[PDB]
């Protein structure tokens, strides 16, 4: 209670920062796609914002049956990597790639 | 930090606002030249990226230097003439810093 | 003598800025002094502030 | 044909739309065994559908170019051309029940104003008084015009105003 | 500053003064009611206009009455 | 997100009429109703509606049908509660009908 | 400390709402410090000169940008297969596909396709070259500068008018009927006869030869003789090519009705006879009044004698001239009511009776003009009631208005508001009930169970105007009646051949969707007047607040007491009516746009089957026609609709931002701004930078105005992007 | 032909920069 002003002021700052640097990326992509400038967008075929940390966590959880969980016959899910389980002609689960739009929506 | 804040020019009371504005200008010039020169609209040209990233940076320094004199005529270092000397020193120092960023390419 | 209505008579309010204008309440007491608003009327209709009683003058008061 | 229209028993878009609905129901019916429980309900839907088309064509409803029945909401074009059951008969079949409810609630309010505290019998409705006013409110237009002839339907300028 | 006027419909039950969060109001001797007292607004420079006084007035068509006027640094309720 | 998600995937809730999904076609309209209905409560304020209730309490006084429980407008924090409740209901049920009519059909 | 020079109380405000209210009550001249009534009238007179100069500068800018960056001379040669050009685009932020996408209309740089209709209006009044348009731009720039000089000089004390000069209502209503309306329309007929008629026949009449080219081959002899029918002998043929002399014709004042067969527009000859006839009638009505010459009529005598006895209107119209002349908000309210109704009249009669050549072939122009003047009319009609509410607080005097119509209006204000409440509640109950009924019938696969009430009452009016599609055969569609027979040579056959054409907008054929949406429009009109009339009549007081006139027009509330008084003011009842106004005009323009889209595509049955139920409005109009809109840009590329793809989202962004001022209210934000003040005043090296105005949150009334402003701007920008892209994408 | 390349930066970057300056200085003036 005696530093609620510091708490709410720094959270005000980080909300304004996240707002600009998350939604302004979408406004930037709108503007560049509307101005005939698709190379200047934020995408995979443009300025890339790769989620390096979540991709690294996907690699470690796909390689977890190798040496960090040696009694696992497979990974704990299929989202980390590998093949797809297909049941009845429909995909039960397959690996999930995380790209620039995944970065933008997580922020 | 009470020791570290006694170093940077905005708190050094015993130095002139002209040299204060000059050191602030050159210390922000090659900083703000960076986002225009590394990732601006004309990046993938190895002739014009370092030219446009410096010309837009010098224009932004000119905007900030006009905006300082606007603040000085608004508010009244803490005088009407000391902030004008601060604004002129920042104009000269910031354009010198943008030129120094174009030098160290 | 006792000026005003009696102790429990029904009455009609003529104060146009009141909540109970043209509306019938019971007199509960009339103050016998030089008070500007002696007639105390209690209503079943409560106002927006939740109050059922108000003082009124003698010209703002008419029986039935 | 009142206003560019046509009888639904005459128009072909109406019969084409009937055949369209029966075609959808038929291709839906073709998946099931003929005596199973979904097929009985699908054939009952077909029977209700065909009865609906027959009784809309029987009553003389007017179709348009779309093949859909229309409602002539004017007396003198409904009375003259036999369309009074479209709007002109239910515009009194409604208003009897509307003024019925508006009379029953009116009399329930007026018959509960003169009590000790009325509000307790508005959240906790006096059911024998309510059902007595429910049954005896059947002749409400009669009692409404007999109340209007007194002036006991309205209230005079004893009502509450602000600052005219 | 805001305009805080009171009127002679006051019954002197001193509820506006207890409701006042700024000590704008105070009770003055008077001879128009049974309580022999009427409110006053000597300190309308400190008024913010929050109208707690006329949430507490019992008289129909309130005896205290705040009129929102010009705003100083005290009428805006600023610690800054 | 407008084209390829809202416009493109609403193409099964909007033409769901005449099918088993048509209730999802109705609720998608109805929750578009309730949501917008909430904006009557969120944008407006009590001192309007209390005076409108005064002007119709006059009409119920004139025809001797004023109720003994006196009609009041909703409270301030009641009207805010009604507005946020109808807003949440109309948005979430819109997305409910959109999701289910999309994914029962194409999934 | 200085900026509200008009408000010394705002000048002492240390906060940041000093700026916001210096911008907002700057033109509320009556609340200024030291204001008298004479200085009031003088500032209003100078303000009207400023508005006139801005209107003329705006029109001259339209003319100059069309003459310079447009293709008007190219459009004259082919007004059907060439899009008009508003102005060129210089946007340095463009990429190369955006530069190549906005080059069309035969230009070289990027351009905008004008939808304001100005080429069709200028081409039919005689403009053919760009040099005709530069002269117009220079003339209107000179006239705008003259009005700026006039607004400067009539503020100077040798030229400042008296207090008594402005209250000459008699001379003003004389001169603005005779001179400003009659002589101006006579001069416009002089422009039509001398210039627009021969240029429509292909003869150049400019400023060099108008004293040498006769409009009529025997001119001014039939006018002085008496045989005026000589001015209508040979009209333009049905094979007339507009702008040329191929089957030209020689009449100047004809009376035909119907449309030109090429341009699908009104003939210029009977538009000339129109403006001449109403010029004569305005001159006759403008020599009615008694100013300074003994004959005529007086405004002081006609009003206070029209009083009906036996309690009909009370004391009638006794005492109005003391209150119409003295109040400006009453005059502004009547003026805004009249202008906002005749703006709806302009909108309704410029689509059905298009007055300009090759209008109603340019579909996007027609949609933009209709929607434009309908929203202009909606805002002006809600402001009529706004200033009518300002009248009752600031200007109304009950002791001056003892017993007249203006006091009887307040006397039974509860009856007015309760009957508007009944009509709105009935219309909304049954319109929404029939739409939800038709939606439930369409959902269950049973379209035949719909309530499809045929619009009998308006089909009867179309058949009485000569539409033989419904068979009511009453007056003009009956070949045997007297109103049919006594006009067969005068004005009827072109009008009858123009109604019965099913491809113009002249009395469109109507069905149950048009029943339902005209009752939606009646719901919107009655509810908007419910909110506005309730704000105007409760402006002086209510049972919740009997002294609302003591607080003025605009104020937040009266606090949390007495149950809570949010939005209690008359300003806050204008406020809630702007939402229902935008709703109503959105319904009329949704209905206009979709009935015309299905007309222009050909399939009016696609409207007639779908407009009966709200899902058909959602997916066959909103979902369907916003395909090429939202595909203005995509990851494949972009096209010329991308600027409407952006604005459609831009309008979606402003609209929602309005809700931030609408749902969130002030006091959350003041508590947030106090923590920001803490963070700024405790940050190292940002303590040096300090404000001059103390940061506060936006006030309550200001929060209303900002949320309403963003709501309206996002509403208009969304529907403008949708309307222009949805029409000009497929056409 | 050089007019849209000159008048548009002046009207949007230069003359509003005067208007962002001169109309702001007028706000906070101390009244004599
Ligand atoms: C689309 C609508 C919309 C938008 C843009 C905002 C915007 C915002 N809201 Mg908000 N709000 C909204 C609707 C919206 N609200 C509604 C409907 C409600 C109703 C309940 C609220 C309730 C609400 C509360 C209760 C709170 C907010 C907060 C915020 C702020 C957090 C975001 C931020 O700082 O990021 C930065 C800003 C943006 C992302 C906005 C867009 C800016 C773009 C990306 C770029 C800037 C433009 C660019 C410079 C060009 C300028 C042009 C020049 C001519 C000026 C921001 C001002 C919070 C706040 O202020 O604390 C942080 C907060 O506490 N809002
Ligand atoms: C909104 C009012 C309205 C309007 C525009 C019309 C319109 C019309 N009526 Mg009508 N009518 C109305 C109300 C209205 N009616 C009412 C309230 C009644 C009494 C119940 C009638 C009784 C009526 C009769 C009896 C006749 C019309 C006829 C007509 C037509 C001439 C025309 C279509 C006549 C007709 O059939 O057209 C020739 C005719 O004979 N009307
Ligand atoms: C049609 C355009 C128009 C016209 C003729 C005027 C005319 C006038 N304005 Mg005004 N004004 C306008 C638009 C206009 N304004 C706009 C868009 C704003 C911004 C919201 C203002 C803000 C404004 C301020 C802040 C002030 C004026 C003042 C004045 C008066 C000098 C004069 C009557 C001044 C005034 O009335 O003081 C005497 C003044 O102080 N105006
Ligand atoms: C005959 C003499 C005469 C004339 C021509 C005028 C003319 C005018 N006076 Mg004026 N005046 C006069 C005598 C005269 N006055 C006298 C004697 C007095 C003293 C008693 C005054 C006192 C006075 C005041 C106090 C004011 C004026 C104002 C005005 C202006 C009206 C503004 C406007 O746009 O309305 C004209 C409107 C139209 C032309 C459009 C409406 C016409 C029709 C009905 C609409 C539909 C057709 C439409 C034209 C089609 C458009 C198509 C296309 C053009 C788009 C106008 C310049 C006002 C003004 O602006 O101040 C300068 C004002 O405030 N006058
Ligand atoms: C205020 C409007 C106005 C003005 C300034 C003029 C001015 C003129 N007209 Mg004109 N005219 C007008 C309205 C006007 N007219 C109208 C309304 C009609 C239709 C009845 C005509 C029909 C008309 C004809 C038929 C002729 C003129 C002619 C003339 C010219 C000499 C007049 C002697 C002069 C340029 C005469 C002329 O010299 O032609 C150039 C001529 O022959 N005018
Ligand atoms: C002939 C037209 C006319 C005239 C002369 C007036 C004159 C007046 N009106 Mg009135 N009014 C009118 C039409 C008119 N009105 C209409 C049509 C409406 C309906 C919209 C209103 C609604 C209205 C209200 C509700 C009030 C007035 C008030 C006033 C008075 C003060 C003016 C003021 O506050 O200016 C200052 C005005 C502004 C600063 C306008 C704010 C900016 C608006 C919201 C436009 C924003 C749009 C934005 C710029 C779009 C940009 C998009 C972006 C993306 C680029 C003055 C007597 C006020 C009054 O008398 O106070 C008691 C008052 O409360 N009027
Ligand atoms: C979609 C949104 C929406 C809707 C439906 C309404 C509806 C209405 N407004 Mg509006 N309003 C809105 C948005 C909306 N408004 C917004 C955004 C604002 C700005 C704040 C306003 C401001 C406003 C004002 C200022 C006024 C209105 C008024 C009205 C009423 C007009 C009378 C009428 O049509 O009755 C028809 C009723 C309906 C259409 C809704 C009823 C829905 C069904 C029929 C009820 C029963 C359904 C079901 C059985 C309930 C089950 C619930 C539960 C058990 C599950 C009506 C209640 C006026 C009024 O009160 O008039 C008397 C009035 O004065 N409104
Ligand atoms: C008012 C209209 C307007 C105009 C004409 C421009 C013009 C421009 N903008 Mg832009 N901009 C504007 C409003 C405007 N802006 C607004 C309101 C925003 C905020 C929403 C932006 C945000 C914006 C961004 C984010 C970027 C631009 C960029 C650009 C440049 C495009 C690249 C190019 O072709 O130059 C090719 C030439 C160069 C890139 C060399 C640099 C040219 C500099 C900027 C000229 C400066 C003039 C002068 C030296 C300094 C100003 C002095 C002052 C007194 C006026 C161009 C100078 C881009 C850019 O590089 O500018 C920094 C860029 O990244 N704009
Ligand atoms: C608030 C207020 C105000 C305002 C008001 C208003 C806004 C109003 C409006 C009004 C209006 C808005 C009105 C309107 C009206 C209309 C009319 C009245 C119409 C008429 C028409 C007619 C009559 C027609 C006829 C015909 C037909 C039927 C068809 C054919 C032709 C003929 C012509 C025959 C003021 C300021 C005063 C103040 C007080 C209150
Ligand atoms: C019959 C009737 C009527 C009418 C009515 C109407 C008109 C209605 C409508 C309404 C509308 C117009 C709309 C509505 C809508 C609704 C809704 C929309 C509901 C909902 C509900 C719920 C319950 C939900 C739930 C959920 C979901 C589903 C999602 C999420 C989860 C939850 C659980 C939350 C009348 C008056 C004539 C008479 C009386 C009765
Ligand atoms: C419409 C509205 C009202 C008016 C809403 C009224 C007060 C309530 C609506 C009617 C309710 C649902 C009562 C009606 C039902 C009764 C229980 C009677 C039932 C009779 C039979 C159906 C049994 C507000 O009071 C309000 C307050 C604050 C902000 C916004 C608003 C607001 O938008």
């Amino acid at each position: 209670i005696r530093h609620r002003d510091a708490i709410i002021s720094h959270l005000n700052w980080v909300c304004i920062f996240l707002g600009f640097h998350s939604f302004g990326l979408y406004i930037h992509n709108d503007t560049m796609s509307a101005l005939g400038r698709p190379q200047d967008m934020f995408s995979d075929t443009a300025i890339q914002l790769q989620p390096v940390f979540a991709q690294w966590i996907q690699n470690t959880h796909f390689l977890a049956p190798q040496l960090t969980a040696p009694n696992a016959l497979a990974a704990t899910s299929l989202t980390w990597g590998g093949d797809l389980v297909a049941v009845g002609g429909k995909v039960a689960m397959m690996p999930i790639s995380l790209g620039t739009s995944d970065f933008m929506v997580h922020h | 930090v009470a020791t570290y804040l006694s170093n940077l020019p905005a708190y050094r009371t015993g130095v002139a606002p002209v040299l204060r504005g000059v050191e602030i200008g050159l210390a922000h010039g090659f900083l703000l030249a960076g986002p225009f020169i590394k990732l601006g609209p004309l990046r993938n040209v190895p002739e014009t990226a370092e030219i446009a990233g410096s010309l837009s940076a010098a224009g932004l320094v000119l905007i900030l230097a006009l905006c300082l004199s606007i603040y000085g005529s608004a508010q009244f270092l803490f005088s009407a003439d000391g902030w004008s000397e601060f604004a002129a020193g920042f104009l000269v120092g910031g354009e010198a810093g943008v030129a120094w960023a174009y030098v160290c390419t | 003598k006792e000026v005003g209505p009696k102790r429990g008579s029904l009455v009609k309010i003529l104060r146009p800025e009141s909540y109970w204008f043209n509306q019938v309440g019971k007199v509960v007491s009339v103050d016998q002094s030089g008070v500007r608003y002696p007639v105390v009327v209690r209503f079943e209709n409560q106002n927006y502030a939740g109050v059922t009683t108000n003082n009124y003058a003698l010209d703002e008061v008419v029986a039935a | 044909d009142i206003a560019g229209l046509t009888p639904c028993s005459e128009s072909k878009a109406y019969a084409k739309l009937e055949k369209k609905e029966l075609k959808t129901l038929e291709k839906r019916l073709k998946q099931y065994e003929a005596d199973s429980a979904p097929a009985v309900a699908l054939k009952a839907t077909m029977e209700r559908t065909k009865a609906r088309f027959a009784n809309y064509a029987k009553a003389g409803l007017l179709c348009g170019n779309d093949g859909l029945p229309h409602l002539i909401a004017d007396p003198g074009l409904a009375l003259k051309y036999g369309h009074a059951g479209e709007v002109f008969i239910p515009t009194f079949g409604f208003l009897y029940v509307a003024g019925y409810i508006g009379y029953v609630g009116r009399q329930y309010l007026i018959a509960v104003k003169g009590e000790a505290k009325p509000t307790d019998k508005e959240i906790i409705i006096d059911v024998p008084l309510a059902t007595k006013l429910a049954w005896q409110g059947a002749g409400w237009p009669l009692a409404a015009v007999q109340e209007l002839q007194r002036g006991t339907l309205l209230e005079k300028e004893e009502n509450i105003t602000v600052s005219p | 500053a805001h305009i805080v006027k009171i009127y002679d419909t006051c019954i002197g039950c001193t509820q506006c003064v207890r409701a006042c969060p700024l000590d704008v109001l105070e009770m003055v001797p008077w001879d128009g009611c049974k309580a022999s007292q009427m409110a006053s607004a000597p300190r309308t420079e400190d008024c913010v206009g929050c109208k707690r006084c006329e949430t507490a007035c019992p008289t129909d068509f309130l005896s205290v009455r705040v009129y929102l006027g010009s705003e100083s640094t005290r009428s805006m309720g600023l610690s800054y | 997100w407008l084209r390829d998600f809202l416009w493109a995937q609403s193409s099964q809730v909007i033409q769901s009429y005449g099918s088993a999904l048509s209730a999802y076609g109705l609720i998608f309209l109805g929750a578009h109703f309730v949501w917008a209905f909430s904006l009557m409560f969120l944008f407006s304020g009590r001192g309007y509606w209390q005076e409108l209730i005064e002007s119709i309490v006059w009409a119920h006084n004139k025809l001797k049908v004023a109720p003994a429980i006196q009609p009041r407008a909703l409270s301030i924090t009641q009207g805010r509660a009604v507005g946020v409740a109808h807003y949440l209901l109309g948005g979430i049920a819109t997305t409910w009908s959109f999701f289910l009519a999309r994914i029962i059909s194409v999934g | 400390k200085l900026f509200p020079k008009f408000s010394q109380g705002l000048a002492q405000d240390p906060t940041t709402r000093r700026i916001w209210y210096g911008l907002a009550m700057a033109h509320d001249f009556e609340s200024h410090d030291g204001m008298t009534e004479e200085n009031l009238y003088q500032k209003i007179f100078a303000s009207h000169f400023g508005q006139l100069s801005i209107i003329f500068l705006w029109t001259s800018g339209n003319l100059f940008h069309v003459a310079w960056q447009g293709n008007f001379e190219q459009w004259v040669t082919d007004p059907v297969h060439i899009r008009p050009i508003a102005h060129a685009i210089w946007d340095p932020h463009f990429g190369q596909p955006a530069v190549e996408a906005f080059t069309r209309g035969g230009a070289s740089g990027p351009v905008n396709i004008s939808t304001s209709g100005v080429y069709q209006w200028w081409y039919t009044i005689g403009m053919r070259t760009n040099q005709d348009l530069y002269v117009g731009s220079v003339f209107l720039a000179l006239v705008s500068a003259i009005f700026l000089f006039a607004g400067w000089l009539h503020l100077q004390p040798n030229f400042q008018p008296s207090l008594s000069w402005f209250k000459d209502a008699e001379s003003r209503l004389n001169h603005h009927l005779s001179g400003l309306f009659g002589v101006s329309s006579l001069a416009w007929t002089g422009h039509l006869v001398h210039v627009a008629i021969p240029e429509s026949r292909g003869q150049h009449v400019g400023w060099d030869n108008f004293l040498s080219v006769l409009p009529h081959p025997q001119g001014l002899t039939p006018f002085f003789t008496g045989n005026w029918a000589a001015y209508a002998q040979s009209p333009d043929t049905a094979s007339h090519v507009f702008g040329t002399a191929q089957g030209s014709g020689q009449a100047i004042l004809t009376f035909l009705g119907g449309f030109h067969p090429q341009t699908q527009s009104l003939w210029l000859t009977d538009m000339a006879h129109h403006h001449l006839a109403i010029a004569v009638i305005f001159i006759v009505a403008g020599h009615m009044y008694r100013t300074n010459f003994g004959i005529g009529h007086r405004m002081q005598a006609i009003l206070e004698a029209h009083t009906p006895p036996s309690g009909s209107l009370g004391a009638g119209h006794k005492g109005l001239f003391d209150t119409v002349n003295n109040s400006l908000h009453f005059q502004l309210g009547l003026a805004l009511a009249s202008v906002g109704t005749i703006t709806s009249l302009v909108a309704q009669h410029m689509y059905s009776l298009p007055p300009y050549a090759f209008q109603a072939i340019d579909f996007t122009t027609q949609a933009a003009l209709y929607t434009h003047h309908q929203y202009i009319a909606g805002f002006i009609m809600c402001g009529a009631f706004a200033h009518g509410a300002i009248f009752f607080i600031r200007d109304y005097d009950p002791e001056q208005n003892k017993g007249n119509v203006l006091a009887r209006m307040l006397d039974h204000k509860e009856a007015l508001i309760s009957h508007l409440s009944w009509v709105s509640l009935f219309l909304g109950f049954h319109t929404l009930g029939l739409y939800v009924h038709n939606d439930v019938m369409q959902a269950f696969g049973t379209p035949e169970k719909q309530i499809l009430i045929e619009p009998v009452f308006a089909q009867w009016i179309q058949a009485a105007h000569g539409k033989a599609l419904y068979g009511f055969d009453f007056l003009l569609s009956s070949k045997t009646s007297a109103a049919f027979a006594n006009g067969q040579s005068l004005w009827l056959p072109g009008w009858l051949d123009a109604i019965n054409n099913n491809q113009n907008s002249l009395f469109l054929t109507i069905g149950p969707g048009d029943f339902l949406v005209h009752h939606a429009i009646a719901l919107g009109l009655h509810t908007t007047t419910l909110i506005l009339v309730k704000g105007a009549l409760d402006a002086r007081g209510s049972k919740l607040m009997p002294d609302k006139k003591d607080f003025g027009y605009s104020f937040p509330c009266d606090g949390p007491g007495r149950g809570g008084t949010c939005d209690i003011s008359a300003y806050d009842a204008f406020y809630l009516a702007v939402f229902w106004m935008l709703n109503t005009i959105g319904w009329v323009t949704f209905y206009w746009h979709w009935k015309h889209l299905t007309l222009w595509q050909g399939n009016v049955a696609q409207f007639d089957e779908s407009s009966t139920y709200l899902m058909g409005w959602l997916r066959d109009y909103l979902w369907l026609n916003s395909s090429q809109l939202i595909n203005g840009y995509n990851p494949f590329g972009m096209n010329s609709l991308s600027v409407w793809a952006w604005t459609f989202l831009f309008g979606h962004l402003i609209y929602a931002t309005g809700f931030m001022f609408l749902i969130s209210w002030r006091g959350y934000w003041q508590e947030l701004i106090e923590t920001l003040v803490w963070a700024h005043e405790k940050t190292p090296l940002a303590n040096l930078v300090y404000w001059k105005d103390k940061p506060v949150a936006l006030s309550i009334v200001q929060a209303r105005l900002v949320g309403l402003a963003h709501f309206s701007v996002g509403y208009i920008f969304t529907y403008a992007a949708f309307l222009i892209a949805s029409t000009s994408g497929r056409f | 032909s050089w007019a849209p390349s000159v008048f548009v930066p002046l009207t949007g970057l230069v003359l509003p920069a005067i208007a962002m300056a001169t109309l702001f200085v007028y706000i906070e003036k101390e009244a004599p």
